[PDB]
């Protein structure tokens, strides 16, 4: 019943703006306090702001005291967060949290977050290069791909469209110093099996509309 | 510069009781987050839209340590005093 | 302002196992202190609120207690899915405020990695750059150090690291390691290798290969 979709993540540039919005359903919007919640990347969970049931009582963290402003449409049972002069480190998943009562913690209810990137880099499809299997990667042979230089996050593989799940493991993207991300997957098969079957990632990248299948070969 | 305390969360301390000098004074315990603004209110019995709390306390608040007494004036007849969500009925003598 | 501090940071404990989470504050809290569970790639789900009530749908080896500064949370009976990260939340006084948070990971015996190393693909050498791959597969615990050496030169700089969160099925760590030059540079050396130190390992383990052999 209970559902929370926030929405208006993305690239922002150093100092402008965004808003945020969280949907509401299942309960009785207007009854409940909502908060948001942001948790920068590798880092824990950081309260941002309240509003009360009846949008009368606001109260924000001081690190976005003056920049933030957090409001509520309770007939369209939405809660915004305009976000102004952002910086660097505000560079987080956002979650909307919803209150058990009329503005106070603890948040029984939380969305599925919304990625705001604060940054100069442009947006840019991964290139995708194939980890090729070798006797230097004794039943056992890893592969893999390499997706390098895409922004912003995330990216998404899969190995054969779904159908290849075991023994996968796809990596937390580093950061390069050009303000690039670059992440790599690799699957350990049995090392027989490299003379029969085709091992193929699947490279999603959602912000950049790139769409890419590498075929791995020995 | 507070925001309202969380309307829920209060039980009476000591009831709606009369002063002796022609108010009503009262004591709430509020279990949320301080500091914060009390939400207080009363009505006239079958009049809910119009607030008839007159308070001698204009602006009472729970602290981090200490609050919760609030002092006000009612109109003669039967009122119900909120405070939050807790009510309390108040008759007043003319 | 209220500071909430977790410890210990990590705690490792075998299924089955009883975990003993700690919470404090700087200040008197009374009972508004909440926790709340957050697995990997996921949004936080309350656990417990008023320092002992659990909250609704949270099984039964969850309790908590605590008031005023020093506040446990107690896991009986690991199951693999309560291996998570747990964050304490005051809510006496504004502004609410998480703790760090604490990882509870599972414990169990030492895994030495195995070392899989990857030469830079033709295509991404004629772009100009490349890129070689070293691969720390399934071990335990998770601190491992690797060294990159380019014709015998430890390398500095140049390489970046990942690790993967632990294996539900294995409990085991993954790590990945890019060491990244110009395809100029890489032409003008011969031996790459990835040296890598781990408990597991009774003295460091080199992966290397030639450049064009
Ligand atoms: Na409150
Ligand atoms: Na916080």
């Amino acid at each position: 019943q209970v559902q929370l979709v926030e929405s208006g993540g993305g690239v922002v540039q150093p100092g402008r703006s965004l808003r945020l919005s969280c949907a509401a359903s299942g309960f009785t919007f207007s009854n409940y306090g909502m908060h948001w919640v942001r948790q920068a990347p590798g880092k824990g969970l950081d309260w941002v702001a309240v509003i009360s049931y009846d949008a009368i009582s606001k109260s924000y963290a001081d690190s976005v005291e003056g920049r933030f402003t957090i409001s509520r449409d309770n007939s369209k049972n939405t809660l915004y967060l305009q976000m102004n002069s952002l910086r660097a480190e505000d560079s987080a998943v956002y979650y909307c949290a919803k209150s058990p009562t009329a503005i106070d913690p603890p948040f029984d209810y939380w969305g599925q977050g919304t990625l705001v990137t604060v940054s100069s880099a442009s947006t840019k499809g991964p290139s995708v290069f194939p980890l090729a299997p070798s006797s230097k990667s004794g039943g056992t042979a890893a592969l893999g791909c390499l997706v390098k230089d895409y922004f912003p996050e995330p990216v998404t593989v899969s190995w054969n469209s779904g159908a290849l799940t075991s023994g996968v493991h796809t990596f937390p993207a580093v950061l390069q110093s050009s303000g690039l991300y670059s992440l790599s997957s690799v699957v350990t098969v049995p090392s027989s099996s490299l003379g029969t079957q085709t091992y193929i990632c699947n490279v999603n990248h959602k912000p950049s509309n790139t769409k890419v299948d590498k075929r791995v070969e020995p | 510069t507070y925001t309202m305390c969380d309307k829920t969360k209060f039980t009476w301390k000591r009831a709606p009781t009369d002063s002796g000098h022609d108010t009503v004074v009262m004591e709430v315990t509020f279990s949320g987050t301080k500091p914060c603004r009390i939400p207080v209110r009363a009505v006239a019995h079958g009049s809910p839209d119009v607030n008839v709390a007159m308070l001698i306390t204009p602006n009472p608040t729970i602290e981090n340590n200490g609050g919760g007494f609030i002092e006000m004036q009612l109109p003669p007849g039967d009122n119900i005093i909120y405070v939050g969500e807790l009510s309390h009925q108040w008759f007043q003598k003319g | 302002e209220i500071v909430m501090t977790q410890s210990p940071a990590t705690l490792s404990v075998s299924p089955g196992e009883r975990a003993t989470l700690s919470c404090w504050a700087s200040q008197s809290v009374s009972s508004n202190l909440a926790w709340y569970q957050q697995k990997p790639g996921q949004a936080p789900r309350l656990l417990i609120y008023g320092a002992s009530t659990r909250a609704t749908g949270i099984p039964a080896r969850f309790s908590a207690s605590g008031s005023g500064t020093e506040f446990t949370l107690t896991i009986s009976s690991l199951q693999s899915e309560d291996f998570a990260v747990y964050y304490c939340q005051q809510y006496n006084n504004w502004p609410p405020r998480f703790g760090q948070g604490t990882k509870v990971e599972i414990k169990r015996t030492v895994a030495a990695p195995s070392v899989f190393i990857f030469p830079p693909s033709d295509e991404q050498l004629k772009s100009g750059t490349a890129s070689v791959v070293c691969l720390l597969n399934n071990f335990y615990p998770r601190e491992a150090k690797v060294q990159w050496k380019v014709d015998n030169a430890l390398q500095s700089g140049n390489s970046q690291e990942s690790v993967t969160e632990q294996d539900s099925k294995d409990s085991t760590y993954s790590l990945s390691s890019t060491l990244t030059l110009s395809k100029a540079d890489y032409e003008k050396h011969k031996v790459y290798a990835c040296e890598v130190t781990h408990q597991g390992l009774s003295s460091p383990v080199t992966k290397s290969f030639n450049r064009g052999e």
